[PDB]
RNA sequence: UGUAAUCCCCUUGGCGGUU
């Protein structure tokens, strides 16, 4: 019923292997005079409304570094925008929530390797990231073959 | 891209025998005698040399990304 | 802080998040981030 | 054995009707089950589940199937079911529907099979 | 020592009535996200990074394929300032 | 300057060929993204009436 | 009552005959040759610098598939079976490759040759990369123009071709009996005469032709074995042979100590 | 994604006996054999092997997938017999067929070194 | 009034396999909610084969009531009603 | 004793896959 058989030692020797590409893209959006998003790795404590996923492969400047194994829901591009802050300045020591996450995570189904990571500036003037992930995908069962 | 170090179908290695495969071609040599010049009996393996594409020439020509 | 590397004559420098993003040799507006220091391994399979 | 080992449980269900979560849970261990609680186990073999390939022109589009789990990522089918199904494997996709009562699974395993 | 108790059955202040407990019966993992390496088992000297650390089964994913596995702490190589520790960290 | 610019790049980005205001009854798809999963696919595209 | 007879010998090849035993054992054995003699072969890659055109993870599928010298692999130890915390020089070998391109014009190419034993165990012939010959540069592994480098350090396992095909001695084993199909074990297609239609196996010579006005054998059973073994280098040929013989009878050694103990 | 690791077709659980015998009360004499990480290769030989025996009655194999690495062996013996002993029998004939093939390919390739 | 006399009771005297479907649901249901058992389990665990082996036996203590069409019923027994 | 996090558009259009 169309279905057929493969070596896998043939497999094993590289048949049929290939590589695999995305690219995800993000840049700082321009609300106001002075509302500007930034490019940063959020903390728990002065961010509110987190992403599930870890923060802990971010660098510095919130984006990740190639060459670093990634997996599903791992945020890749840490990026928050600014909130107006509540009265928790009443009795919190600087702790206090004033930007919110609009973090980028890896799709939740992919997996892979962070291959280049693009930093430039748009049209606008504004920062512009962009981040590509490869991975090898092997033949399995399942996988849709054509003469 | 390159040349498989195995061949697909068995497992020999014809991985080493590409520059060899270049220089008996150059030399007049036609395919078939320059691939049993090289002990490629089975067509299995003598299908990876005569019909592999060479790609990383065309990927070097590209001004290296570092320095 | 972090290291970057400009797109067309691939100089090394680093920039402070506060720098215009560009090349300083060359006046580049695409730059790269450099690899990460940590270990890669892979299978061999 | 949690929702990670096979066989598993997902959810434990009081009779209140809340809800604990095993991955978010320090104390798995330390859960004791009362009767008339509910496990959210994992699908395990022997299962009835109802199986289906769309366009459905008729109703044996539709029959329930026993469950038995296996390694890779496709569904497999003895393949003289692919007549009413009119389906083969150069691409095809099918539907599996989980039922979630003893009521559900008695009417699947006597009706649908 | 107090237990606010509340049933439908009763009526009186909406169900709710106070009740000793004495009188009644029943009815931060600092290994976290750090580089690891295994020591044992099928998957020797391999290169992780720790995911889940509920107790004595450690979630790792690796690098080399792309999955994650369970392990237990014993098998664990933590990555520190000098060289490999084992699970002492 | 502005209007030209706009239109023309309105229409070949989404496909929609008239002016924005009157995307309806306009003929759409005449612009599409280049197919580029394989050397033979882009050189089909760009050959396709 | 079993019996050998070589046909042709080489390092990498022998041809051989065998006669009086089952076509089962035959074929177990050309099973065990292919998929189950430990050979030694690159199983974990770390990648210190990488700037070829090639991906990392391509270049060390390419590197796991390096044949490397596996004589002395009796002596070596499985890395699950190592109690040793981390890998010891018992149960690994590690190789090292370090190539660059210097000047700004040309091309570099990245030979198996350039791969340096570093550590392994205490004077057992293991872990060289297999070479032709003192002048073969070996398996291209990757070619590189100016400022591109590469520097990895390579650990080398026992294992079986069972886990992964890199670990196979044998190339293909060539396997063969009854040339002229006395057992009328196969039938054979034809248009319009069988005879003239299908061409003469390559050992038809070394068995009688069957005579016109003889009847059909049914109590013959198939006898002669022809088979061929060829190598990848990693192993000799009559070692891939014993050792293929070796690892079957511990197999079964194994099974008769189960059932004993069963008890 | 759900492919199983590849080691485990020949690297037995501790838990998983590499060899299980249960008895075949239908006929008399005979026994059930479960192999645990073997395949056609030690099977194929130790059926054709007692096949030859004339105290063996019955011996036969399968494989009940190819995705699990195990087969099922029955053998049933004349009632002189227990099934057992002609198992073991035939493991040890074929250990010294499998030797003196070894000790004669060793004189061949020495001679013709 | 609605209710039809057992003496005049017209329907088939079979088990329909709805009704089987039904009743076996049913009852495995009440026994996974700690309902009595009416017959002896031997080695049994699923609530679905507890129920079976009820039925099997004429020991289900479940009434089927089947509607007519104009709104009357009649109230059969599955200990009365012949099972296949 | 310092104790870790839970959330996601809509509309549209195109391109496809299985019949
Ligand atoms: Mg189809
Ligand atoms: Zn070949
Ligand atoms: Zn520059
Ligand atoms: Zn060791």
């Amino acid at each position: 019923e169309d279905s057929m058989i493969m070596n896998q030692s043939s497999i094993d020797r590289g048949l049929f292997r290939s590589l695999f590409f995305r690219s995800y893209m993000d840049q700082e959006k321009r609300f106001g005079i002075s509302i500007v998003e930034e490019f940063e790795k959020p903390t728990r404590a002065t961010t509110l409304r987190l992403k599930h996923g870890t923060y802990e492969k971010l660098d510095e400047d919130g984006l990740i570094a190639p060459g670093v194994r990634v997996s599903g829901d791992d945020i890749i591009i840490g990026k928050t925008t600014p909130i107006p802050p509540d009265t928790e300045e009443l009795g919190q020591r600087t702790k206090y929530h004033t930007k919110r996450d609009a973090s980028t995570p890896l799709r939740s189904t992919e997996n892979g390797i962070v291959d280049q990571v693009l930093l430039t500036t748009n049209q606008e003037g504004l920062k512009f990231v962009k981040v590509r992930m490869r991975t090898t995908k092997v033949p399995q069962i399942g996988d849709k073959f054509a003469s | 891209m390159i040349i498989p170090v195995r061949c697909f179908s068995c497992g020999k290695v014809v991985g080493d025998k590409w520059d060899a495969y270049l220089r008996l071609l150059e030399e007049g040599k036609q395919e078939g005698d320059a691939l049993d010049e090289l002990k490629l009996k089975r067509y299995c393996c003598r299908r990876m040399v005569l019909t592999h594409v060479d790609l990383i020439e065309k990927f070097l020509r590209y001004n290296p990304l570092e320095k | 802080g972090v290291k970057y590397t400009c797109g067309a004559c691939a100089h090394n420098f680093s920039l402070n998040k506060s720098d215009p993003v560009r090349c300083k040799e060359c006046g580049h507006r695409v730059i790269y981030k450099a690899r990460t220091k940590r270990m890669i391994q892979f299978d061999a399979r | 054995n949690g929702p990670n080992e096979h066989p598993g449980a997902k959810y434990v269900i009081r009779d209140n009707g809340d809800r604990i979560d095993l991955r978010y849970h320090k104390r798995a261990g330390d859960i004791v089950l009362q009767y008339g609680w509910k496990v959210e186990r994992h699908l395990m073999d022997d299962d009835p589940v109802l199986f289906n390939r769309q366009p459905s022109l008729h109703k044996m589009s539709m029959m329930a199937h026993r469950v038995k789990v296996m390694p890779y990522s496709t569904f497999r089918l003895n393949l003289s079911v692919t007549s009413p199904y009119n389906a083969d494997f150069d691409g095809d996709e099918m539907n599996l529907h989980v039922p979630q009562s003893e009521e559900t699974r008695a009417e699947l395993s006597q009706l649908c099979a | 020592n107090f237990l606010f108790l509340r049933s439908r059955e009763i009526v009186e202040n909406q169900g709710v009535f106070v009740t000793s407990s004495n009188r009644v019966k029943t009815i931060r993992d600092p290994t976290l996200n750090k580089t690891v390496k295994i020591r044992q088992g099928g998957y020797k000297g391999k290169i992780g990074i720790v995911k889940e650390a509920n107790g004595d089964r450690f979630r790792v994913e690796l690098h080399n394929p792309n999955k994650t596995i369970p392990i237990p702490c014993s098998f664990l190589l933590i990555e520190s300032t000098h060289g490999w520790v084992p699970y002492e960290d | 300057s502005t209007t030209i610019t706009s239109g023309l790049k309105y229409s070949l980005a989404t496909g929609n060929w008239g002016e924005q205001k009157k995307a309806m009854s306009s003929r759409a798809g005449v612009s599409q993204v280049l197919n580029r999963y394989t050397y033979s696919s882009t050189l089909s595209h760009l050959r396709r009436t | 009552e079993p019996k050998v007879n070589i046909i042709n010998a080489q390092d990498d090849e022998v041809e051989l005959m065998l006669s009086d035993v089952n076509l089962s054992l035959a074929n177990s054995l050309r099973r065990t040759m292919l998929a189950e003699v430990p050979t030694l072969a690159i199983d974990l890659v770390e990648i210190k610098m990488n700037t070829s055109v090639l991906a990392d993870e391509f270049i060390s599928h390419r590197l796991g598939l390096i044949p490397l010298v596996s004589e002395d692999v009796e002596e070596m130890k499985y890395s699950r079976d190592c109690t040793c915390e981390d890998y010891c020089d018992e149960c690994s070998v590690v190789l090292e490759l370090s190539a660059r391109h210097e000047g700004e014009e040309g091309t570099t190419d990245v030979y198996s040759s350039s791969l340096i034993k570093v550590s392994g165990p205490g004077n057992l012939n293991v872990g060289e990369p297999v070479r032709r010959d003192d002048y073969d540069q070996g398996i291209l592994l990757c070619k590189l123009r100016n400022h591109q480098e590469l520097n990895i350090r390579c650990i080398a396992k026992k294992g079986i071709a069972k886990e992964h095909a890199k670990w196979s001695p044998c190339s293909a084993i060539a396997f063969e009996y009854d040339p002229h199909n006395k057992l009328k074990h196969t039938d054979f297609w034809f248009e319009v005469d069988a005879k003239k239609e299908w061409p003469d196996s390559k050992y038809a010579t070394w068995e009688e032709p069957p005579k016109p006005g003889e009847v059909f054998d049914y109590k013959a059973k198939p006898n002669r074995f022809y088979m061929t073994v060829e190598t990848t280098g990693s192993l000799k040929a009559n070692q891939v042979f014993s050792r293929g013989i070796k690892t079957l009878q511990e197999k079964l050694a194994n099974v008769l100590f189960e059932l004993e103990n069963s008890r | 994604m759900n492919a199983p690791d590849r080691f485990e077709l020949f690297i037995l659980p501790d838990d998983v006996p590499k060899l299980k015998i249960t008895p075949d009360s239908r006929v008399p004499n005979c026994i059930i054999i479960k192999f645990e990480r073997e395949d056609h290769t030690l099977a194929n030989l130790l059926r054709e092997e007692l096949a030859l025996y004339p105290d063996v009655t019955f011996v036969a194999y399968k494989v009940e997938h190819p995705l699990f690495a195990n087969f099922v062996m029955r053998l049933q013996t004349e009632e002189g017999t227990r099934p057992k002993q002609a198992l073991e029998r035939a493991c040890a004939s074929i250990i010294n067929k499998l030797k003196t093939l070894d000790h004669k390919f060793n004189e061949e390739w020495n001679i013709k070194n | 009034e609605l209710a039809i006399l057992k003496e005049e009771r017209t329907t088939t005297p079979y088990l329909t396999k709805y009704e089987r479907a039904r009743i076996l649901g049913t009852r495995a249901l009440q026994i996974s909610m700690n309902a009595p058992v009416l017959v002896d389990i031997e080695g049994e665990t699923d609530p679905l084969q507890i129920a079976m082996k009820e039925l099997s036996q004429r020991k289900i203590p479940l009434v089927i009531r089947r509607y007519l069409p104009d709104g009357s019923y009649e109230d059969w027994g599955c200990d009365e009603l012949i099972v296949d």
